[PDB]
């Protein structure tokens, strides 16, 4: 297939050996989908290839935890909220209270004024998803309006939406700020507090692992690979 | 007019043969227009279509102001057009401002007004020699001077503001030429006002010769001052003056004749 | 058994002709003897000619007998027959394009010892192409390649090949006179031609004998660069120029005395390595200090290796990394390799995966396989589009960024007929997608165009808007915000707003001098629509 | 004549003052010459003095060749010089061949040759339009035509050798102008031969009009071929043509009218 099987489907070469049983759950395997492979050291191996299914949602989704807003309560109560610096402007979102955008006016060490512009004051069984860089990713929305009034939109207040996207290596930082329409905003927040939710978690394609069984007579795993794994464990742990 | 029609249609099939060539290599808006303004064979035809749509525009704007040429303005304009085209190309490359869309359009816009101002001057001289003057011809002559006067001051002030904005550049030379054409429109309007004053009176105007001689004396000193200061400014500039040369000599020769005529009249 | 003796003799008769003559006719008659041994199932001949059949290089291209000779090579257990069958199963050239099968062939190619299956697996683990993205899997496979490249062809070999992009060459196009200028006695012209003959490049083949005569002509003229280059030729040695430290070091000592930066590096290196002279650590560091001060590429990396290894100076890794990071910006492979060996090991700098793998990627991308960029480029100019995309699809597989765009460019213009018309747009989107995620801007705009027009995908205005935006906020292409303005005035994939369209229109004006014209006609059309809205009010 | 003498005296005084200023701080002749070559005002004064001397020499040559001004040929020559100075300045600026004194003298010589050719054509027309002719004027016209033809042939040969040895430069345009002058001189020689044949008989020559039409048609064909070759050379050249432009239209208008007149006559 074109759109999903382009290059997004992970494969893993595993060596279970001559005495191995093909798994009956998850991906589908056929005995006629196979290649016979021989190493340079005349070690004959049989690799059983998997039929790429990678489909459905039969992951047994059982979530008895709290709501997504419960995890964001510690983020809002901490009041240690992120900044973002651009070419000229600087939006500053603050979690649950206000959103601000400004650039401080500076003369030759003289001016101390500010371009003051508010963004908004925070005075369904399907979770919405946002295409982040072309890849679908779920999120939790929260809206906040009544900011500084929009001059170009019939003196209507500025409205903003805050988007939380799970990222285990992030530290509650602003990913990117854009505009849908004028004086209408969205901000994607990468924070790891709500990563515990299975639906909000980072979606991973299932690994279509490959069983390269040992044809009877050959060792369990090729010799040059075994010497390769030995050097890498040597190179890694001192490092 | 039909000979101009075959010039227009064969030109519009050359502009559309270089645009449609570029929407074959780069199939969108942005990579086409960027390609058209970089390759010089493609940029040449668009310049040809600009002038073919300027002379045709000039042939239209020359119909509102004047009904037709009087078989001597065309001979007079073409003689001055050869000098003006040579002078305009002389000042462009010497100033090292490069052949740019901002520089070529500004320079050719001066010659569009200069030829229109020169055609009215021959009509102004023919106004005194034509006893039959209608109401519509007087209004059109008044209309051309008003548009010439406003555009001359607008181009003078914008270029003078550009002198304070940037400094010594090619805009000072073009602004200086517009200032010389600014007094040309005022002198033409003065001659039109003087002739219309003599037109209303059914008697010989003895003071017409004195007013005409003083008008040229005012024009001669203004042209000399605008050229002497320009020559001194270009003397202390990066490049030599060059450029007009002959127009200053033509103004000086006319001023010397006007000065000698006033001395003969006074004595 | 009598056939095996004849086939091996037939292979060596062609292998001798292949190495000694660079003529296209002479090379193809070398392959006329290799092809004869291929029919006799000579093993090492089957590797050489099946790659020649597949790439359309030195033989007429035919994938079907290339693939058939690969399957005969796989059952024997060849490392180079298992790798290129993986390239077929990954790109679907004669086969049904199964990425599951291509990983099995690549993994057995890398175990066999091949350094193309080690580059490809090191790039698939690095970009997550067909496998899980992983550092430590992509670091072990990019090291064994970089260990080979840095040890073998560092300057004992050396392949400085230009990486020319076809899409950039279209947007802005890029020897006899230089030879005639050097024939008139110009020392600078002879040194420029001598550098283009000893090292090669710019479409000029290497000529060691012609470079020796050209350098000696400029050596009599007294050129400082020619004096060191003449000493370097006598030092390193070749067939034409014998290797001898004694005469070479004396000339380098004379060059380093007066003003030569190239002479200073060689004179210090001869003293440092003890090539014909006594080892002087203090003199070598002092001599190479001015080589670093003058800006020599090979001198800055030479001083750092003395401090990183602690030979002559104290083991100041802060000073050692100072020299290697300075030489890296000058374009030295040994600076890239020694920098990456410090990051990966964790000495001097913190143990960082990601900085090591992008530094191991640049040393790997300058090996003996990188000259196939020229062979793919020359086959593009000569109208062989079937044999210019195959040599560009292998290097696209290996992880090159120029070859992931030149392969995608050839597949985009529908020129290459080896792939069907019914497959070429998904196959060109695949390599536009790979090149866009490697910091290339045209591939990010062209990723937007394919989703804008439905070129191999369903027409998707929302995804096209994202790729146009991603080419604006990072790479700042002027066309990326001009195209962003059009989607905002027309409401394609986003809610229409004219005010944002002007914002994104004049953003192109300040981002490039080429956008002044096409934003003028686009802002006026925007203004006329604005004039049209107020009329209907 | 008094004004010209006063202007020449003023130019000589200015040149002497410039020479004194040059040899007032640089005692050596070589340092003084280097300072004069490196000074813009001294170079401008030298160019003005050279122009005044060239104008005096041209007036002397015109007085030697022609007896007196015809009060219309002088105005025609003034208009031709006014056009030619601007054309030479435009050609010097457009070609980007750098401002040097080695080409100003050649340009002045070409302008003087063009003015002499125009004056010779005007004199031939006046002689055809006048019934009284002296043998001294005919001999002077023949000598001037021979000298102009020899100079044009030498300049054309030198320009052809320079173009064949060096390459593409302003020497190609100079050679094209020399070839145009040689074609004009050949046409003037044919016209003078026809006029001498017609003036020898005391009756109107009916075939004089046909011979003049044939000569005009041949001259127009040669001029059209030369203009087409020059335009092709400019198109194949890297720089923009600019330059004369107007003389090409005048040759085309004369050739088209003569061909229409010849077709109407036939
Ligand atoms: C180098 O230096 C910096 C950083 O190193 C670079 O970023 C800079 O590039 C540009 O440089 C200029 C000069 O410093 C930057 O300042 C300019 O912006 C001023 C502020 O205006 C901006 O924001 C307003 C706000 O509009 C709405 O914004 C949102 C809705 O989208 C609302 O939340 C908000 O409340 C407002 O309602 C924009 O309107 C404005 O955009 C402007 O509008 C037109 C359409 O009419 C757009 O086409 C243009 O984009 C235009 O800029 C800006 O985004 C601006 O000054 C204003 O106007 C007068 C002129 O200065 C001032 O007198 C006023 O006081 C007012 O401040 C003006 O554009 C400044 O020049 C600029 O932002 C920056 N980058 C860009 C292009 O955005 C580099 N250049 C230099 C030397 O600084
Ligand atoms: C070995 O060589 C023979 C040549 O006779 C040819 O059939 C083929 O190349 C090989 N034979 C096999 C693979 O059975
Ligand atoms: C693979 O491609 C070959 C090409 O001829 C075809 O015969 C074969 O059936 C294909 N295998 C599939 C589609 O499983
Ligand atoms: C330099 O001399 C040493 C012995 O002193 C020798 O081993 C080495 O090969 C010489 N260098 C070269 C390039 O031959
Ligand atoms: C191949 O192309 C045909 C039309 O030429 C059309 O059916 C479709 O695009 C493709 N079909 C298959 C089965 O690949």
């Amino acid at each position: 297939a074109l759109p999903q099987l382009s290059d997004d489907i992970p494969f893993r070469v595993n060596w279970p050996g001559t005495e191995f049983s093909l798994p009956t759950t998850g991906v589908l395997y056929k005995e006629d989908n196979y290649v016979i492979m021989t190493t340079a050291h005349k070690e004959k191996y049989k690799c059983i290839l998997p039929l790429v299914t990678s489909g459905d949602e039969e992951e047994e989704k059982d979530y008895k935890g709290p709501n997504p807003r419960e995890l964001l309560e510690p983020l809002f109560k901490q009041s240690s909220c992120s900044y973002r610096i651009e070419s000229y402007w600087t939006y500053e979102v603050c979690h649950g209270k206000h959103i601000r955008q400004y650039h401080e006016e500076k003369e030759t060490g003289q001016k101390i004024n500010i371009h003051e512009y508010y963004l908004g004051n925070m005075l369904s069984n399907e979770i919405p998803t946002k295409n982040i860089e072309g890849q679908m990713t779920p999120y939790y929305p929260v809206g906040m309006g009544n900011g500084t009034p929009c001059s170009l939109k019939q003196n209507r207040p500025r409205s903003s939406t805050v988007m939380y996207i799970c990222h285990p290596e992030s530290k509650h930082e602003i990913l990117s700020v854009a505009e849908v329409t004028t004086c209408e905003y969205e901000v994607v927040i990468l924070t790891p507090l709500l990563c515990s939710h299975p639906k909000y978690r980072f979606r991973a394609s299932p690994v279509n692992d490959i069983f390269c069984q040992s044809l009877p007579g050959s060792p369990f795993k090729p010799l040059t690979l075994r010497q390769l794994e030995q050097q890498e464990e040597i190179l890694r742990v001192p490092f | 007019m039909f000979r101009t029609a075959v010039m227009m249609a064969a030109s519009l099939a050359l502009t559309g043969a270089v645009v449609a060539h570029a929407y074959y290599l780069k199939h969108q808006f942005y990579p086409t227009v960027v390609y058209l303004t970089k390759s010089s064979p493609s940029m040449a035809v668009l310049y040809i279509q600009a002038f073919v749509l300027v002379f045709l525009l000039g042939k239209v704007m020359g119909k509102v102001f004047f009904g037709q040429l009087r078989a001597a303005e065309m001979e007079h304009l073409l003689e001055r057009s050869w000098y003006a085209v040579t002078e305009t190309c002389l000042a462009f490359t010497v100033f090292r401002d490069d052949f740019s869309p901002r520089f070529v359009a500004l320079f050719t816009l001066l010659l569009f007004l200069k030829c229109f101002h020169w055609l009215a001057e021959d009509r102004v001289d023919f106004m005194e020699r034509s006893p039959n003057i209608s109401w519509l011809f007087h209004c059109r002559i008044v209309s051309l001077m008003f548009l010439l006067g406003i555009l001359d001051f607008l181009f003078v002030s914008h270029a003078y503001h550009s002198i304070l904005t940037r400094g010594a550049s090619v805009q000072l030379v073009f602004g200086f030429e517009y200032a010389i054409l600014m007094t040309m429109v005022l002198t033409i309007f003065i001659k039109y006002v003087l002739h219309s004053v003599d037109l209303q009176s059914e008697n010989p105007w003895d003071n017409k010769a004195v007013y005409m001689l003083y008008t040229e004396l005012f024009t001669g000193f203004i042209k000399v001052l605008l050229y002497m200061a320009f020559m001194t400014i270009m003397i202390k500039v990066h490049t030599f003056p060059l450029f007009a040369i002959r127009p200053m000599y033509l103004a000086m020769r006319q001023f010397k004749k006007a000065v000698t005529d006033a001395i003969m009249s006074r004595r | 058994r009598r056939q095996m003796q004849e086939a091996e003799m037939m292979y060596q008769t062609g292998m001798k002709i292949l190495n000694g003559s660079n003529k296209k006719s002479q090379k193809r008659e070398a392959y006329r003897y290799l092809q004869k041994a291929a029919s006799m199932n000579h093993t090492k001949a089957l590797e050489r000619v099946s790659y020649a059949l597949l790439f359309g290089d030195y033989l007429p291209q035919n994938i079907q007998a290339a693939r058939e000779m690969f399957e005969k090579l796989t059952e024997e257990g060849s490392p180079k027959g298992q790798t290129a069958l993986g390239f077929l199963y990954a790109s679907g050239l004669g086969v049904n394009s199964s990425q599951a099968k291509a990983l099995v062939y690549y993994t057995f190619g890398a175990l066999g010892g091949n350094l193309i299956a080690h580059m490809v697996l090191g790039y698939r683990y690095w970009a997550g192409i067909g496998v899980l993205q992983s550092c430590e899997s992509a670091l072990t496979h990019y090291r064994l390649v970089a260990n080979h490249v840095a040890s073998d062809i560092s300057l004992t070999g050396g392949s400085v090949v230009q990486r020319i992009r076809l899409p950039d060459e279209v947007e802005n196009p890029g020897i006899q006179y230089y030879q005639f200028l050097a024939e008139k006695g110009d020392v600078q012209a002879q040194v420029g031609l001598g550098q283009l003959h000893l090292h090669g490049g710019r479409g000029v083949e290497q000529n060691h004998q012609r470079a020796f005569d050209y350098f000696n002509l400029a050596a009599n003229a007294g050129n400082s660069h020619a004096m060191a280059f003449l000493g370097k030729m006598y030092s390193e040695g070749s067939d034409i120029v014998p290797q001898s430290n004694e005469t070479a070091l004396h000339y380098f000592k004379k060059a380093a005395d007066m003003g030569n930066p190239v002479g200073q590096s060689g004179l210090g290196m001869a003293y440092l390595y003890g090539r014909g002279v006594q080892v002087n650590y203090d003199l070598a560091l002092k001599y190479f200090q001015k080589a670093a001060e003058q800006g020599w590429v090979d001198g800055q990396l030479q001083l750092g290796s003395m401090y990183y290894n602690g030979i002559g100076v104290k083991r100041d890794y802060k000073q050692a990394l100072k020299y290697f990071n300075l030489a890296s910006q000058g374009g030295h492979i040994l600076a890239f390799y020694n920098l990456a060996q410090m990051h990966a090991s964790g000495t001097g700098v913190m143990r960082s995966c990601h900085t090591a793998v992008e530094l191991f990627k640049n040393v790997c991308e300058r090996g003996r396989w990188s000259e196939r960029l020229m062979t793919a480029y020359n086959s593009y100019k000569d109208g062989d589009y079937n044999a210019a995309v195959i040599q560009y699809l292998l290097l696209a597989e290996q992880g090159y960024e120029v070859a992931q765009s030149n392969a995608a460019f050839i597949l985009d213009q529908r020129e290459a007929s080896i792939v069907g018309e019914n497959e070429t747009y998904p196959r060109a989107l695949l390599h536009w997608n790979r090149a866009a995620s490697q910091g290339y801007t045209v591939a990010r705009i062209k990723l937007g165009d394919y989703h804008f027009y439905g070129f191999g995908t369903d027409v998707d205005y929302e995804t096209a808007f994202i790729h146009y935006r991603l080419a604006s906020e990072q790479q700042h292409s002027a066309q990326a915000m001009f195209n962003l303005g059009y989607m905002h005035e027309k409401g394609l994939g986003i809610k229409q707003d004219i005010h944002l369209a002007k914002r994104f229109y004049d953003m192109a004006a300040e981002a490039s001098p080429d956008a002044q014209v096409p934003v003028f006609l686009a802002l006026c059309k925007l203004g006329v629509v604005y004039f049209l809205q107020y009329i209907r009010e």
